[PDB]
């Protein structure tokens, strides 16, 4: 039994101070020049190389002085303190030179944090750096996480300096998948194309390679052409082997095209009683109704928000504390492909019903029940996308509830029941707006175009704003039928302007139908109405918002009509 | 880097691996080795390291053992099995240290057997299941077992060592040994319980 109370602690601490004070060493390493004294039994028992060194039979294992080459001394120096306190303390520069020092002595330990760091880390640039080292230093789950990163961002940046130093079968095994995020197949054409003319004459049957790879659909645009400008001389069964890539190798659809624009809800009715909520989604074109894993799966009362780059983020929330609903600031982002959740960055405060809002590339969280006993209860928090750390930024002017906000020009605007303030990216401060003419709460607004759509509150209040003329105008009442409380839903659709509400009355069944609205005719005209027998009933706290998605990857939602 | 460099760092490797089993590996570095295994299987060449080592053991095996075991089928014949099993694992000690830290990332991403279970199976393929050396090692514990029975005593030990052998032999359990040992083992206890069974009734 390890009795962890006394001895452990103690003789850990014992071993640090005889490390620190160079007392019973009896192996010091020579890296360039460095000395440093210390303990065979700590390096076998850490080190799975050191052991095989000072067990193993050789000239070595009775050597006073070894000098150890291809090492870091700053490197081993925290490996070292790391096996003599248990304590890794890494940053987030020198992770690459630690992981390869690692592999090398074989420290299975810190190995395994330092990949878990790195998985943790592939936020926007080093993907495909990362990618590159995890093929030179076999990882499988790095490897799997960066291939799926690069083929989620790289599909929408094809630019990076670091790409195009890349092996053969990395790129053959980025090009060849069936997960490329495009949606259109000239980019990865043009890609392949960039990434064969700065290295031309030297990967020649590479570029040939790649050419097959690219397949037809891409084969019979330019690539002859450019290939007849930039081939080398006296060159003639070159021209044999690519003629040959025009009928065969399959050519089929890919995944990336079907990025249809749909509707992502949150909280809906759910089927099994054994479960309160769901997330499902509905396709306005394929008139289907999808549905989607919940990212907590116990949690709820949450935040939605989607980039331009068509990403899915959920922020704050409440759960039952399961005792025998507890506030959490957890944070999640929506995969794609997987049809999983994969936490990122927890935030600073426990906010009930967060509204996150996107500008800049930057996530920002506007009120939502911060902590509630702020001494400045109107303050708010954003996130950053690229480092993956909450920034403090100017609070709010007026504390509000049931609170909504948007993103207009690259500028934040934030709705209450009648004021509006604007926050300045650039200068971080609010500027006084324009006042409503009505008090109305309990409503969401949408920024479609340069016009905020105030839309409900308490009803079918339209109330417009628009930045330039800085001024709120109604337009008209949505046609609904009496005695109901409608729940409208402000959305863009398709770059137009649409609803979705739901009508309620006495002894009477929930109907979805969605109009289009004109803006010069002030009508929502009769765009579709949704059939029953696809969408069920979805409740009163549900949410909607505008994002892309993967019909393959997610799956149907099954009820009876 | 260029086919040269990897080249001589094999053609090093091999003779360092050549003199470790050759009972002189006392004067031989590790720090060296190590790191030229480093810088080789990092250049995505482990391929042709396996096979390299590969036909190095069994060419070392072939010319060594298998000549010392027929050499001397009739003087300490058994003694003399069990002193070369016991350098051939002592060598694969130092061994498969190195292409295990090969094998790690090799038989992550390749799936074959590791360099300790090679040297098994090569060992297995290469001495005990020889055209010749197999039916004499038989007959010899065939011999050796039915004089123990008959009263006289002899060494016990060594068939212990032997058993041993062969069950590490086995290298996934008992498919190898069972087979070899029992099979005639079993024909002979047959044929000498039935032998006895007749005289005393």
């Amino acid at each position: 039994r390890q009795i962890n109370t006394e001895y452990a602690v103690s003789l850990l601490e014992q071993l640090k101070l005889f490390y620190e004070q160079q007392l019973f060493t009896d192996i010091v390493l020579i890296v360039e020049g460095t000395e440093f004294p210390c303990h065979k039994m700590v390096l076998a028992t850490c080190s799975s190389y050191f052991r095989a060194m000072f067990m193993s039979g050789l000239s070595e294992s009775k050597q006073t002085h070894v000098h150890l080459r291809n090492v870091d001394a700053a490197t081993l120096q925290i490996i070292i303190t790391y096996a003599y306190t248990g304590n890794l303390a890494m940053n987030d520069s020198t992770v690459e030179q630690l992981y390869e020092t690692a592999c090398f002595l074989q420290v299975e330990d810190v190995l395994q944090r330092c990949r878990e760091y790195l998985i943790k880390k592939i936020n926007a640039e080093n993907c495909v750096r990362l990618l590159s080292f995890a093929d030179l230093f076999s990882c499988e789950e790095l490897k799997q996480s960066a291939k799926r990163m690069v083929e989620h961002k790289f599909t929408a940046v094809y630019h990076q300096d670091a790409f195009m130093q890349l092996s053969h079968d990395l790129l053959i095994d980025i090009l060849s998948s069936d997960n490329l995020n495009v949606e259109k197949e000239e980019t990865v054409r043009e890609a392949a194309m960039l990434w064969l003319e700065y290295n031309t004459e030297s990967r020649s049957q590479y570029l040939s390679s790649v050419l097959s790879q690219i397949r037809i659909d891409a084969l019979s645009e330019v690539t002859q052409r450019a290939w007849f400008q930039g081939l080398p001389p006296n060159d003639k069964s070159v021209v044999v082997q690519g003629l040959y890539k025009s009928m065969p190798k399959f050519f089929k659809p890919r995944l990336g095209m079907t990025k249809e624009e749909m509707m992502i809800f949150i909280e809906a009715s759910s089927e099994n009683p054994c479960s309160l909520y769901s997330s499902v989604c509905y396709s306005p074109q394929a008139e289907k109704v999808y549905k989607l894993c919940s990212p907590p799966a116990d949690l709820h009362k949450v935040g939605t928000v989607v980039t331009p780059d068509n990403d899915i983020y959920i922020a704050g929330g409440q759960v039952p504390l399961k005792n025998t609903f507890r506030t959490v600031n957890c944070f999640y982002w929506f995969d794609a492909q997987q049809n999983t959740w994969f936490p990122k960055t927890p935030m600073l405060f426990v906010r009930i019903k967060p509204s996150l809002v996107c500008c800049e590339g930057y996530i920002y969280a506007i009120g939502g029940d911060s902590v509630g006993g702020e001494l400045n209860r109107r303050t708010v928090e954003r996130y950053d996308t690229e480092k993956d750390e909450w920034t403090m930024v100017s609070p709010l002017p007026c504390a509000w509830q049931w609170s909504a906000a948007v993103v207009v020009h690259d500028c934040i605007y934030v709705m209450t029941l009648n004021l509006m303030y604007c926050y300045f990216p650039r200068s971080d401060s609010w500027v006084e707006m324009a006042m409503r003419q009505t008090s109305r709460s309990f409503a969401s607004a949408a920024a479609f175009g340069d016009k905020i759509f105030y839309i409900g509150g308490l009803s079918v209040t339209v109330e417009i704003y628009d930045v330039n003329k800085n001024e709120w105008k109604m337009a008209a009442n949505i046609p609904a039928k009496r005695y109901s409380d409608p729940c409208v839903r402000a959305v863009v659709i398709s770059n137009s302007l649409c609803v979705f509400m739901r009508e309620t009355h006495l002894n009477e069944r929930a109907k979805y139908v969605t109009y289009q609205y004109d803006l010069e005719l002030d009508r929502w005209s009769l765009r579709q109405h949704i059939s029953e027998r696809v969408l069920w009933d979805l409740g009163r706290d549900f949410r909607c918002t505008v994002g892309k998605l993967y019909p393959s990857c997610l799956e149907e939602s099954p009820w009876k009509p | 880097m260029d086919e040269k460099y990897v080249n001589s760092i094999w053609d090093l490797l091999k003779n360092a691996i050549q003199e470790i089993q050759r009972k002189n590996n006392s004067g031989l570095s590790f720090e060296e080795l190590y790191r030229n295994a480093y810088t080789m299987v990092l250049h995505k060449h482990g391929e042709k390291l396996y096979t390299g080592l590969r036909e190095v053991v069994t060419e070392h095996l072939i010319n060594k053992v298998r000549e010392d075991v027929l050499n001397s089928l009739n003087n300490n014949f058994l003694q003399t099995l069990n002193q070369a099993w016991n350098d051939h694992q002592t060598a694969m000690v130092m061994i498969r240290d190195i292409l295990m830290y090969m094998d790690r990332v090799y038989v992550q991403q390749n799936n074959v057997e590791n360099v300790y279970n090679l040297g098994l199976i090569i060992f297995r393929d290469q001495v005990v299941r020889y055209g010749c050396i197999r039916d004499h090692l038989r007959q010899t514990l065939l011999d050796m077992i039915a004089r123990e029975r008959k009263g006289e005593v002899v060494d016990r030990g060594a068939i212990r060592n032997a058993c041993q052998m062969l069950m590490i032999l086995g290298l996934e359990g008992r498919s190898v040994y069972e087979e070899d040992f029992e099979a005639p083992f079993l024909e002979m206890s047959a044929e000498f319980f039935q032998m006895e069974s007749q005289k005393f009734l």
